[PDB]
């Protein structure tokens, strides 16, 4: 729920396994690395600076999702990935709803582009925000789900008003006070 | 002078499990929720507590290995461990040892300990012995809170990790009553604790106050720049 | 999160008047199936009636189920759930609150025994032997419509 | 003296005890106890409903609502503190019972004395069959109590007869009625001539009988109703329902029980047993049905007690009801009580274990039945 | 007919409006047509509900703040046998110099667990009805419906309990297939052969 | 069978069996256990008694005799109620024991070590 | 598919001339309307009234009692269906042996 | 390790300033917590249930007496020790020489 | 598959359609795959393989057996008057459709002899209502028509059957824990489950123990000594462990068929494949829109849903091979030339053996056997379902102080969405809650037969709400029997304090942790529009 609409959260080892590359050629760029194989050794020590380089690698990189079954045609998009603890893909609930969500665990595929063309295409493009109606005839693809439906009706749905708010006829006899 | 607490009701259930009742009545209209929502968070998750943090054995392959002589395996002596109630106030670590030989029960009454850290319960259950061996174990003893996770293996060999919880305090509730004053609303505060032993409700009272003070204190300092 | 919605078992309400209309149903079948004994009708008519003495008196209960929802208890859990569109239909509502119905196996075959026992009640071993057929129609056709899709 | 009138369970504690043991036809297997449970689906007509000691007769009487005073004798040992904390625990008042630490409960010395055939001879006697009414006796719980309960357990012994007759005697004295539920013994069941001349004495003091079908056929006549029951029409069917055939749920007309009358007697019950219970009073007569589905619980299906449960449900109605007496309509609703006291009395194994309270009697009675029958 | 049919539907659904609506008929707040609430007035209570509860809710606040703190309380606190009436605290207080509060928690001092827990029903932020904390167990059962017709101690199982497998609803032990293809002369053994 | 294992130990014998052992000599305790198919309560005196032979492998002789089949064997014997256990002692001076009811385990267990 | 139920308790009032005689379906007896029709309801304080004139099929008989809820009438859903005729063939199994 | 840093964000009506208003709910709060430390100035049958589970029957009373007692839900020794002499003479039909009675039974043995 | 001792039992009683001469997926038509009135008492209607083979796989039936035809016979009570009056028939199917055999209680009574009542009967493929005159047969076994999984739900009337088959399915997928714990509400099949399932140490003779150990048992009976070995931390073929424990202390009697030493997923004779954890039903901040739990720490540092998993493939000793102790990482190699433990993998060495001689009729060694223990903690992303077809993926892991926490102060360890209850149509799952807990209050344990309303209308709601209010009135504990709502109770919020508007459902129910944690991209890339991304992808 604390996720925004553009940004997914993206496990350690997925991230880790996804980025080595530009990891390591970030370490061999400015120091602390002078070949590969020491570079290697020093991301599988597990060191703070690995994790912090493989931060500023993933700070501005788009990555793509996409489900296992296709069916529909929103079901490849793209995301910003953060990095969060655990074995499980962190997504928005207005996406998974889109996505057709299911109850029992659905693999998600990551793939990472590495051309500039292909970098531009996913960040103008593929994005949730540019892409919210159906194209079967216009209808919006996000909408609010069960829970945030639940809580927007109970918000407007009031109270009693009649009979059941007062027990005897109001004929014979103050609200809140009038706020400004 | 006119708010007063007097501990109600004290039992003890068992040697590691003790019930304290408390009544703070001329408390006022806002400040019975503030207070119970304060203390409670502070005595589940505020006080700390000390426990066995490693275990060195004597001579066994891994931890999932059994022992001739002894009906639990090393992963059940492991847990029989971690269960045991400790009592200290110094931070730091200590080191004990149980050393019993013979057939028999080995109990906490056979953990020599520092002249700081001491034992509650004193009857609980370790592992059995049924042929006359020597049982020899090392142990080691951590004040901290929360609870820690066995994660680091290094500085030492041939010993095993146990993940240790520092939580006194078991369970805690507390309840709001109205003292009926007409037209100043007065209220009364209830609370209950539950500790393991290792301290009585109201030392655990008194502890959380202080905390929820030290924690307050740093916004009247002077501002740092 | 605030207001912490949640249905349980004496929430679920079922219409007021259900002891009548399903007793007077069973009323009318015990008289129909004494007089096909004696010759006054004939199978066909006792299987259409059958059907129908069953199928509409299902329908008035659901068709009144709202109502009295709305009137009654307004705020229901099941019935924000319904109403709000956010989980559950009418039709699963009626089923854990009003009576099941009746229901056959694919291209015709009643089962010719109704379902007058909702969820919460609890379904006979017959009953449940009956909607069996309705759980594994659904199961399939599932399977068989995503493969020609 | 509260409201409920007290009635006095008098006889013997035993913890499982199945006095009426006859020769079954059809048996199962030597060893195998699992598959025994196939005769308690379809029992022999003799266990169909099976009683037990008074014990158990108090517990659901207490259960049903009531109170129920248990007058014996036990000793000292762990058994008979064991059956009396039973009882108390389950509100039985037990002021009667004596504690004599001279005999054993249960416990009865017996001499082989193999001479040309297998002649045993009693020396001692357990206490339970041993109480005298020296000082024992409680004159209190007497007088207090308007129905005397008692078995024909007590005729087999020749040192609880007399005390039975001054408790009757005792009983009668104060204002109070005697019940007799016969449930005959094993040594009972030889000829109806000694047995006739043994339970007479007590018949002739008993005001209201709950006899057995086959009690009853064995009294007046047992080839008679045998062949009877078999009677097989061969060109027509004359009563126009035995076309059905279906059981034989034979009342006995009010002339064939004649021999079994009295001045004293109220009421009489032929108890077949959760199916059909033949009331007969000196003015009418009638018929109450039963449903006996015992087969719904297949797992449990246990009637050790189910008499017990009757009789206490027709003690609980008597006691609360005056005008079951000098009404004809009203007794049936309130033998319907105890059918249903004794059908719900059929669903868990054992006796005191299983015994049903007033609220699951009653609803069972309004689930079972139709509205213009209660 | 002639003869009344049997049905499952014969006998009234147990609810918890049926056992309110007599309850708050005793008393007198309301007025029923008949001793027995009806199907239309239950579906009239369901609708107006938190009026009554609102109404009773008043009435014992109004009750406490008349009576006093201690008075109030006391109910929940049966080992305390002494005179609550306001003069008397005035009197305790003019004699001794113990001022209401501390009254008040020498009187909860003498109050066991349970009444606490049945006391913790007067909460300010979840006052639970009034007429439901005093209800009778022969008016709560009625909700239900009384006891089962089927007893419940077929179904209670203590928990501490190993399964005998030698009892009457198990089937006979399974014997090992060569042992029992060897008795029955199926499989010769090796030094036999 | 001699691979397999008997499941049940009390063996059934007629009432020539047991005049047969109560007229000779033994050294052990005797235990007779009327029963009858029909009877409940009697599912659970089988169990018991199984116990108690298990607990006494050869120290005590436990049989087990039928009334469907020697209904006169047990009415000559003065048995009234069906759940009957008879202990005979090993001396032929002391005299039997009669226990009708579901007694527990321990009960027997001390008759077995006293009485007898 | 339409079922007319009663609004109330109370008495069924209609003139039996207008309405023709016949044979329902299910085999019981009923009258058929070809004509607008006003039934009354003789209630404790009120009246009620309702009918469907081309094809109505009233299975109630005058001064008859009914209670609420209760099938009054079809509609008889005259709108057409759709004319997809299947025949199909039950049998009548016999439960007792004979001639 | 696993720091936290709070962010409080404060908005007055003017009439002080958000500064003091930190200073001053620290100062309430450390008043409201402060009185949890306050201190005063100081000035056979020998078992378990042998006895226990005994029920008032086995201990032989007038018929009187227990009649009464039972009426008053009071079945063990226990529930008879628990009350006292004020409640006991609140019984219904309960006299002095009944209370003198059953303190001797109780002390005959 | 030796997953659990469940599937072990329910992998035998399978039948399937295709095969050797059999029906093929594809080829078989719809009308193969429906349930057939014949099917009744002999085939489970619930159990079915999801997926292209649908209705091909069955499960057999509890009460069913080959009649030396090839056919699937059920049993059935003759309720007429004949000479005997009672015989248990096995009735194949051809057979039994001849007679009219009714399932219905003789609990009726309306002025009549009771013969003439109407009863729901089963004639000719066809339900009817007939006297109870005209019945032949009668079926009055409760678990006749279900199959092991089907039956091991509790409270199966108050659900529809598409989540009993779910339940039933993902019952198989249950992970044998390190301490079990029996369930308080059961249905009382689990004793024979492990009964049958053979991890259990079932005694072959009678006598006393004479010497109890961690490695063996021996059993002294009429002077012969028979020795017991005992499973000690072994490798299922699924990875799982099997353990054996002691539960008969020294110097007791036994019988044959009586357990000697428990076995995995098996406490006191009973299948144990979850633990009892408080539960509440209610919106968390959106953490369980979805299908989702929110789950308390308390879980994690107790040792509650810990389990053990193990795997086959400077620690190297002299030959190569790791020694036995060692804690080998991803990476590391023991023994390309030298085997290497793949990513996620990572544990104590247990054992090694050396397969110098493979059996394979050479002496191979291919390779040496290791297996390592991985002790996997519940954690986010773990799948945890009940037997009602509840399930969720855990979305996030809060403290004890940040639970919601009951009225007598204790933190729930478990939240779940209500509306999903609406939406699968469960209702068992509350009347288990509450059942559940009332028992943990109570101290006792509940096992119910199906189907419960037979004996009267509305039976299970008098069966929990008399337990609730038993262990409200017994402890003193009102908030657990309200009567302005029963079995719903008012919570608190962890973080303020305050309490919510609405009731919530409170209970104990036993949940089970699980053991699982193209052309059409093509089609959408080219509906988008990136070409770029489309070509990169084909040619990586
Ligand atoms: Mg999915
Ligand atoms: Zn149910």
């Amino acid at each position: 729920p604390s996720l925004s609409l553009h940004r997914c959260g993206l496990p350690r080892e997925i991230a880790i396994e996804l980025f080595q590359t530009f990891v390591i050629r970030g370490l061999i760029r400015q120091h602390l690395a002078s070949n590969i194989g020491v570079a290697k050794s020093k991301i599988r020590e597990k060191e703070p600076i690995v994790w912090e380089i493989l931060q500023e690698v993933m700070q501005g990189h788009p990555v793509l999702l996409n489900r296992a079954p296709t069916l529909h045609r929103l079901g490849i998009q793209a995301f910003q990935p953060v990095l969060v603890e655990g074995r499980a893909i962190c997504l928005h609930p207005l996406v998974c709803k889109g996505f057709n969500a299911d109850f029992d665990g659905d693999q998600m595929a990551v793939h990472v582009p590495l051309s500039l063309e292909a970098q531009v295409e996913a960040r103008l493009l593929m994005f949730s925000h540019m892409n919210l109606l159906s194209p079967a005839i216009g209808d919006p693809i996000s909408v609010p789900t069960q829970d945030m439906l639940i809580g927007l009706y109970v918000l407007t749905s009031g109270n009693h008003r009649g009979i059941c708010v007062n027990r005897y006829n109001p004929c014979n006899r103050t609200k809140e006070p009038f706020f400004s | 002078r006119t708010l007063q607490w007097k501990c109600v009701e004290s039992r003890t259930d068992s040697k590691r499990l003790y019930y304290g009742r408390f009544i703070l009545s001329p408390l006022m209209k806002g400040q019975a929720d503030t207070i119970g929502i304060a203390m409670r968070r502070a005595l589940l998750g505020e006080i700390e507590g000390t426990c066995i943090t490693r275990v060195k054995s004597e001579k066994v392959p891994h931890e999932y290995s059994t022992i001739t002589g002894i009906q639990e395996s090393v992963h059940e002596i492991l847990m029989n461990l971690k269960e045991i109630i400790l009592r200290s106030n110094l931070y730091g670590t200590s080191d004990a040892s149980i050393c019993v030989k013979g057939p028999g029960s080995v109990t906490a009454q056979d953990i020599i300990l520092p002249p700081y850290v001491e034992i509650v319960d004193n009857t609980q259950h370790i592992a059995s012995l049924t042929e006359p061996i020597d049982f020899c174990i090392g142990l080691q003893i951590e004040r901290n809170r929360g609870y820690l996770i066995k994660t680091p293996h290094n500085f030492q060999d041939g010993s095993y990790p146990i993940d240790a919880v520092f939580m006194p305090v078991r369970n805690a509730n507390h309840s709001i009553h109205s003292y009926g004053n007409g037209n100043e609303k007065q209220e009364i505060l209830f609370l209950e604790i539950w500790t393991n032993g290792s301290l009585t409700p109201k030392e655990a009272l008194h502890e959380a106050s202080r905390n929820l003070i030290d924690l307050f204190i740093p916004f009247l300092h002077m501002e740092e720049d | 999160t605030a207001t912490s919605i949640s249905l349980g078992i004496d929430d679920l309400l079922t219409i007021p008047s259900k002891g009548w209309l399903v007793q007077d149903a069973e009323q009318q079948s015990l008289i129909l199936e004494k007089h096909h004994h004696y010759g006054n009708v004939h199978a066909v008519e006792k299987l259409r009636q059958s059907i129908e003495i069953w199928y509409a008196t299902s329908e008035y209960l659901r068709q009144e189920m709202n109502p009295n929802f709305r009137m009654t208890d307004p705020f229901n859990p099941v019935h924000i759930m319904s109403f709000s569109g956010a989980r559950g239909n009418a039709s699963q509502v009626h089923q854990l609150v009003g009576m099941r119905g009746l229901m056959s196996d694919p291209q015709g075959q009643m089962i010719d025994l109704p379902i007058q026992s909702n969820l919460r009640e609890g379904l006979s071993l017959t009953e449940y032997i009956i909607s069996c057929y309705g759980a594994r129609k659904g199961v399939v056709d599932t399977a068989v419509r995503t493969s020609d899709a | 003296y509260p409201n409920p009138p007290l009635v006095i369970c008098f006889g013997a504690a035993q913890k499982e005890f199945v006095p009426t043991v006859r020769v079954s036809h059809e048996q199962m297997h030597q060893d195998k106890y699992s598959e025994w449970k196939m005769l308690q689906w379809n029992p022999p007509e003799f266990v169909r409903a099976p009683g037990g000691p008074p014990s158990n007769v108090a517990i659901s009487h207490v259960r049903l609502g009531g109170r129920a005073a248990f007058m014996g004798k036990v000793g000292n040992d762990e058994f008979g503190q064991e059956m009396v904390l039973l009882m108390n625990k389950e509100k039985v008042q037990t002021r009667a019972v004596k504690f004599d630490d001279s005999m054993r409960t249960g416990c009865t010395h017996m001499k082989i004395k193999f001479e040309d055939g297998k002649m045993k001879v009693e020396k001692v006697k357990e206490p339970a069959e041993d109480s005298l009414s020296s000082s024992e006796l409680n004159l209190d719980v007497l007088k207090e109590a308007r129905i005397f309960h008692f078995n024909s357990e007590v005729l087999t012994s020749s040192s609880m007869r007399s005390t039975l007759f001054k408790a009757i005697s005792l009983s009668k004295k104060f204002g109070g009625l005697v019940f007799f539920d016969l449930n005959l013994p094993l040594p009972l069941w030889r000829s109806r001539d000694e047995t006739r001349n043994l339970i007479k004495e007590a018949w002739e003091q008993a005001n209201i009988i709950e006899v057995s079908r086959q009690e009853l056929e064995f009294l007046l006549d047992e080839e008679h109703y045998e062949r009877k029951r078999n009677y097989r029409p061969q060109y027509f069917a004359e009563n126009f329902e035995q076309t059905k055939q279906r059981r034989d749920y034979y009342h006995y007309t009010p002339a064939e029980i004649a021999p079994l009358w009295h001045d004293g007697l109220k009421l009489l019950f032929v108890t077949d047993g959760t199916l059909r219970l033949h009331y007969y009073s000196p003015s009418f007569d009638g018929v109450v049905v039963g449903t006996e589905d015992v087969l719904i619980t297949p797992f449990t299906c246990d009637r050790t007690g189910s008499g017990d449960a009757v009789v206490a449900g027709i003690m609980r109605k008597l006691t609360t009801q005056p005008e079951m007496y000098h009404d004809q309509d009203v007794l049936e609703r309130q033998l319907r009580f105890a059918i249903a006291a004794g059908i719900i009395s059929q669903w868990t194994i054992g006796a005191v274990r299983g015994f049903p309270t007033e609220s699951a009697t009653q609803n069972l009675k309004e689930q079972v039945y139709v509205p213009s029958m209660w | 007919p002639e003869k009344e049919q049997w049905s499952r539907w014969q006998r009234r659904r147990p609810d918890v409006e049926t056992v309110f609506l007599k309850a708050m008929a005793e008393t007198g707040q309301v007025k029923l047509y008949g001793d027995h609430p009806t199907l239309t007035e239950t579906a009239l209570y369901r609708a107006r509900r938190h009026l009554y509860k609102k109404e009773r809710l008043q009435a014992e606040k109004e009750k406490l703040e008349k009576i006093g703190p201690i008075a109030y309380y006391s109910e929940w606190v049966q080992a305390w046998k002494k005179d609550t009436s306001r003069e008397a605290i005035q009197k305790h207080f003019e004699e001794t110099g113990e001022d209401e509060n501390t009254q008040l928690i020498e009187m909860f001092c003498h109050q066991t667990d349970r009444e606490y827990r049945i006391m913790m029903g007067t909460d300010i932020r979840i006052p639970r009805d009034p007429l439901a904390m005093r209800m009778r167990e022969d008016q709560i059962k009625q909700i239900w419906g009384g006891d089962p017709v089927y007893p419940t101690i077929n179904y209670i199982q203590d928990p501490d309990e190993v399964i005998d497998y030698r009892g009457p609803d198990f089937h006979e032990p399974t014997p090992n297939m060569l042992a029992y293809l060897k008795e029955h002369g199926k499989i010769i053994s090796r030094e036999e052969l | 069978g001699k691979y397999v294992r008997e499941d049940y130990l009390v063996k059934k014998v007629s009432a020539k069996d047991i005049q047969e052992l109560i007229k000779g000599e033994r050294n052990v305790p005797l235990i007779i256990d009327f029963y009858a198919t029909w009877c409940g309560p009697c599912i659970l005196m089988a169990q018991e008694l199984e116990m108690l032979a298990v607990e006494y492998e050869s120290n005590a002789l436990i049989v087990k005799v039928d009334t469907d089949d020697e209904y006169e064997f047990a009415r000559d014997m003065q048995v009234r109620g069906l759940p009957t256990l008879y202990f005979i002692s090993p001396d032929p001076n002391k005299d039997a024991i009669r226990t009708e009811g579901l007694i527990p385990i321990q009960m027997m267990r001390d008759i077995i070590n006293n009485d007898l | 598919a339409e079922h007319v139920r009663a609004p109330s308790n109370g008495k069924i009032k209609f003139n039996e001339d207008l309405v023709h005689p016949t044979r329902t379906r299910h085999g019981h007896p009923a009258f058929l309307c070809s004509i607008d029709l006003y039934v009354t309801i003789e209630s404790e304080d009120i009246l009620h009234n309702v009918n469907i004139p081309p094809k109505s099929l009233l299975l109630v008989q005058n001064d008859q009692y009914v209670e609420s809820e209760q099938v009054i009438a079809e509609i008889r859903a005259g709108i057409s269906t759709l004319n997809f005729k299947e025949k199909v063939r039950k049998h009548i199994y016999s439960d007792s042996d004979g001639e | 390790e696993k720091q936290e840093i709070l962010f409080l964000e404060i908005w007055t009506n003017g009439s002080l300033t958000p500064k003091e208003a930190l200073h001053e709910a620290s100062r309430n709060l450390i008043d409201l917590f402060i009185p949890f430390l306050h201190m005063e100035e100081d000035n056979k049958n020998k078992k378990k249930i042998a006895l226990k589970s005994i029920f008032i029957d086995q201990s032989e009373l007038p018929s009187r007496i227990y009649n009464c007692l039972k009426m008053s839900n009071i079945y063990t020794l226990l529930d008879l020790l628990n009350n006292s002499q004020e409640d006991l003479m609140k019984i219904e039909h309960f006299r002095s020489e009944d209370v003198k009675r059953i303190l001797g039974i109780l002390e005959k043995y | 598959d030796r997953t659990n001792p469940l599937t072990q039992i329910v992998h035998g009683r399978k039948l399937s359609y295709l095969g050797p001469g059999g029906l093929t997926g594809r080829t078989a038509s719809f009308r193969i795959r429906d349930i057939h009135p014949s099917h009744y008492g002999r085939i489970c209607p619930i159990d079915t393989s999801e997926g292209i083979n649908v209705g091909l796989i069955g499960s057999l039936a509890i009460h069913a057996r080959i009649g030396h035809w090839g056919s699937l016979e059920s049993p059935f009570y003759e309720i007429s008057e004949r000479s005997t009056g009672v015989r248990m028939l096995y009735l194949s199917p051809g057979r039994d459709e001849y007679y009219m055999v009714a399932a219905g209680n003789s609990l009726a009574l309306n002025q009549d002899i009771q013969e003439e009542q109407v009863v729901p009967a089963r004639y000719r493929q066809e339900f009817l209502t007939i006297a109870w005159e005209q019945v032949h047969l009668r079926s009055i076994f409760p678990f006749q028509y279900f199959s092991i999984g089907a039956s091991l739900i509790p409270f199966i009337e108050h659900n529809d059957a598409n989540r009993a088959l779910m339940s039933s399915n993902m019952q198989r997928q249950a992970v044998p824990l390190s301490r079990s714990e029996k369930c308080i509400v059961g249905t009382g099949l689990e004793r024979q489950a492990a009964l049958d399932s053979g991890a259990l140490a079932i005694a072959e003779r009678e006598g006393r123990v004479v010497y109890t150990n961690t490695d063996k048992i021996l059993l002294a009976g009429n002077g012969d000594i028979l020795s017991i070995p005992l499973v000690i931390y072994q490798r299922s073929n699924k990875n799982t462990c099997m353990h054996q424990k002691l539960q008969v202390p020294r110097g007791k009697c036994i019988k044959k068929g009586q357990i000697l030493a428990d076995g995995a997923a098996t406490v006191g004779g009973e299948l144990a494949l979850g633990k009892n954890v408080l539960v509440a039903y209610m919106p968390w901040e959106g953490y369980n829109s979805e299908d989702a739990v929110l789950i308390s720490e308390r879980l994690v540092y107790e040792d509650i849903y810990t389990s053990f998993h193990i795997r086959k493939y400077r620690n190297l000793d002299k030959n190569g091979i790791v020694m036995l102790g060692s804690w080998v990482e991803t990476g590391d190699i023991l023994v390309e030339t030298c085997l290497k433990l793949p990513i996620g993998g990572r544990g104590r060495v247990i054992d090694v053996r050396w397969i110098q001689k493979r059996g394979g009729s050479s002496y191979n060694p291919e390779t040496i056997r290791v297996y390592i223990l991985q002790k996997r903690e519940i954690k986010v992303g773990d799948k945890v379902a009940g037997r009602h077809g509840n399930k969720g993926i855990i979305s996030k892991i809060l403290p004890r102080q940040d639970m919601p926490y009951l009225q007598d102060g204790r933190s729930v360890d478990m939240v779940f969405n209500p509306l999903g209850v609406p939406s699968r149509m469960n209702v068992g799952q509350i009347f288990e809650c509450s059942l559940g807990l009332a028992g943990s209050l109570l101290d006792r344990h509940y096992r119910i037969a199906p189907f419960d309303e037979r004996y009267e209308q509305e039976a299970s709601r008098k069966l929990v709400f008399s337990e609730l209010y038993e262990a409200s009135k017994q402890t003193a504990n009102p908030w657990v029997f309200e009567p302005e709502y029963p079995g719903k109770s008012r919570i608190f919020d962890g973080r303020t304090g305050n309490p919510f508007e609405q009731p919530v459902i409170i209970g104990k129910p036993y949940i089970l942790k699980l053991i699982h944690q193209g052309e059409m991209e093509v089609w959408a890339l080219e509906g988008f529009g990136v070409a770029h991304i489309l070509q990169e992808m084909l040619t990586y």
